[PDB]
Order: C-alpha cells, then sequence, then structure tokens
C-alpha cells in the first residue's frame, strides 16, 4: 500500500540534506523526501 | 592534583569514532587518492558518509 508520511527535520532523528549536485538524486543510506514553499 | 590531572586527550578513537562517522565541517580528514584506502571506503555502503 501507499501512504503519505510527514516528517520534520530535527536532531539525529531527521536530518534533511540536499540532493547530489551531479546525480540529482538521493545518495545511499538515505531516502528521498519533498518540501514545499 | 594539578600535576597528575593534566590530561588533554580528546583524541580520535579508531574508525568508529562519532566525529568520523558523523563529520562536521570543522573536522577534516582524508586519505591518499586512488589507493587501497579509497576503494575500502567506497566498497562499503556503511562508510558512504
Amino acid at each position: 500500500d501507499h501512504l503519505s508520511i510527514v516528517t520534520l527535520e530535527e536532531a539525529p532523528f531527521v536530518i534533511v540534506e540536499s540532493v547530489d549536485p551531479l546525480s540529482g538524486t538521493c545518495m545511499r543510506n538515505t531516502v528521498p523526501c519533498q518540501k514545499r514553499i | 592534583a594539578f600535576l597528575v590531572l593534566d590530561r588533554p586527550e580528546e583524541r580520535i578513537t579508531g574508525i568508529n569514532d562519532p566525529r568520523l562517522r558523523n563529520p562536521s565541517d570543522k573536522f577534516i580528514y582524508a586519505t591518499v587518492k586512488q589507493s587501497s584506502v579509497d576503494i575500502y571506503f567506497r566498497r562499503q555502503v556503511e562508510l558512504s558518509t
């Protein structure tokens, strides 16, 4: 099944990082996430 | 007490050190390019960071 999970960047528990400048995707040991503006 | 309790220490403890595992910009560490050390860290996904 597919469902939407909120997340908030804080502490060791959630660390938000930018994608790789060359590849443009998330690296290993990481999962993608979104962000609005 | 002053002359025995003079321990600066604060020295890196191996590869499992939290400073190396979760590096900051202040702490800089490296190895020699294109050697066995490079293809040791590159091979292991747990050492990706």
